[PDB]
């Protein structure tokens, strides 16, 4: 449930 | 001011950006891409300025640090004296649609059915239907649930995008934009019409404004609102005249997100744009409606009222609110 995905 | 630069997804909408922008006297410009994710992407290197996001698009923008900027409005059930710009968004109801011919199949029958989906990552269409079906069953394997299913933006050759047509050549089958017959609230609510699938994942206005003429569309200008029932949660069937009481969620609407830096120029120029090609807009229905497109919801949805202002300058999470949010997070632990 974190980071941006690109 | 600077021109904002749209995002256009799929040539449809392309061609409907580029008449927006040759109205506009290029105060828009266009960028297009072939999926929402794409979009997304050119807005996150500055190629693009904005783009209307369902909230599942909104929750993958904003972890990238795009933020919500203006809502789309539709008509309120109750009344409000205030200007459709400051009056409070409402929120949309996810529902599950069948046809009353099909007389089975409740909530609780869905395994091995065939299921019609507005795209991957989409609220009504599938973060709210199957999370709740990945807690039910205890299970990660969303994927195996249903027999066939079209998910525009799942892997073309998989069960998930069985069911998908592609467009009039039968190319570009399950692409999650307007080129794929299924795609969106529109074409996974056909999927249902046509008998494709046993299950639309789509919301409430969807069935009202595809049926009893309310579409002129040659798939729906024939279509009874009798003829479909929702799925309540509890396992019973219902006429789709109470949804209130028949719904899996309530949604956040859809919105424009943009990068924070570009947010201030991005709200002045879409409200003055909806005041000249807006719902009554001073040049609409005569040169250019923003919020029309034959059904087709492309840009906006087409029973956009208007662009409302948000409360409160909102974070992503706050729009889209903590509970669908934490919905999401959980579901996409899946994948
Ligand atoms: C389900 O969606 C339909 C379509 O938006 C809603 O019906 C509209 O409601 C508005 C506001 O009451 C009316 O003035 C429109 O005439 C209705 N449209 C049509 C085509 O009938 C309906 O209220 C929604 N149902 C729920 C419970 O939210
Ligand atoms: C799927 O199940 C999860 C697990 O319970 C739900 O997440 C919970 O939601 C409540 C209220 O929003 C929180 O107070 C809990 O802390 C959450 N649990 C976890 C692990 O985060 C989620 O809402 C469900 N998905 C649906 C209903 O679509
Ligand atoms: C374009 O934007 C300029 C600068 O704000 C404004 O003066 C003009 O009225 C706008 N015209 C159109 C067609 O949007
Ligand atoms: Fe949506
Ligand atoms: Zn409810
Ligand atoms: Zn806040």
């Amino acid at each position: 449930l974190e980071a941006c995905a690109f | 001011y600077t021109r904002v630069v749209w995002c256009a997804v799929g040539p449809e909408e392309q061609k409907k950006c580029q008449q927006w922008s040759q109205q506009s006297g290029q105060n828009v410009t266009c960028a297009t891409a072939s999926t929402t994710d794409d979009c997304i992407v050119l807005v996150l290197k500055g190629e693009a300025d904005a783009l209307n996001l369902d909230g599942g698009y909104i929750y993958t923008a904003g972890k990238c640090g795009l933020v919500p900027v203006l809502a789309e409005n539709r008509k309120s059930s109750k009344h409000s004296s205030l200007d459709c710009v400051l009056r409070p968004t409402e929120g949309y109801l996810a529902v599950a649609v069948v046809k009353k011919a099909n007389e089975g199949l409740t909530w609780n029958s869905l395994k091995d059915k065939k299921s019609c989906h507005t795209a991957v990552d989409r609220t009504a269409g599938w973060n709210i239907p199957m999370g709740l079906i990945v807690n039910q069953t205890g299970s990660c394997a969303f994927d195996e649930f249903f027999s066939q299913s079209c998910a525009p933006g799942a892997d073309p050759k998989s069960r998930l995008c069985a069911l998908c047509a592609g467009d009039d050549q039968g190319l570009d089958k399950c692409v999650p934009n307007s080129k794929e017959k299924y795609y969106g609230y529109t074409g996974a609510f056909r999927c249902l019409a046509e008998d494709v699938g046993d299950v639309a994942f789509v919301k409430n206005d969807t069935v009202w404004e595809n049926t009893n003429g309310e579409s002129t569309a040659d798939w729906a200008k024939n279509l009874k609102r009798e003829d479909f029932r929702l799925l309540c949660l509890d396992g019973t069937r219902k006429p789709v005249t109470e949804a209130q009481s028949c719904h899996l969620a309530v949604a956040p609407n859809h919105a424009v997100v943009s990068r924070s830096d570009r947010a201030a120029h991005v709200e002045q120029v879409l409200l003055h744009q909806q005041a000249l090609f807006g719902k009554n807009g001073k040049n609409c229905p005569d040169k250019f409606c923003l919020f029309k497109s034959e059904t087709k919801n492309l840009l906006f949805n087409d029973n956009t009222e208007c662009l409302a202002k948000l409360g409160g300058r909102p974070t992503y999470e706050e729009y889209l609110g903590t509970e669908y949010v934490t919905a999401i997070a959980n579901l996409k632990k899946c994948s």
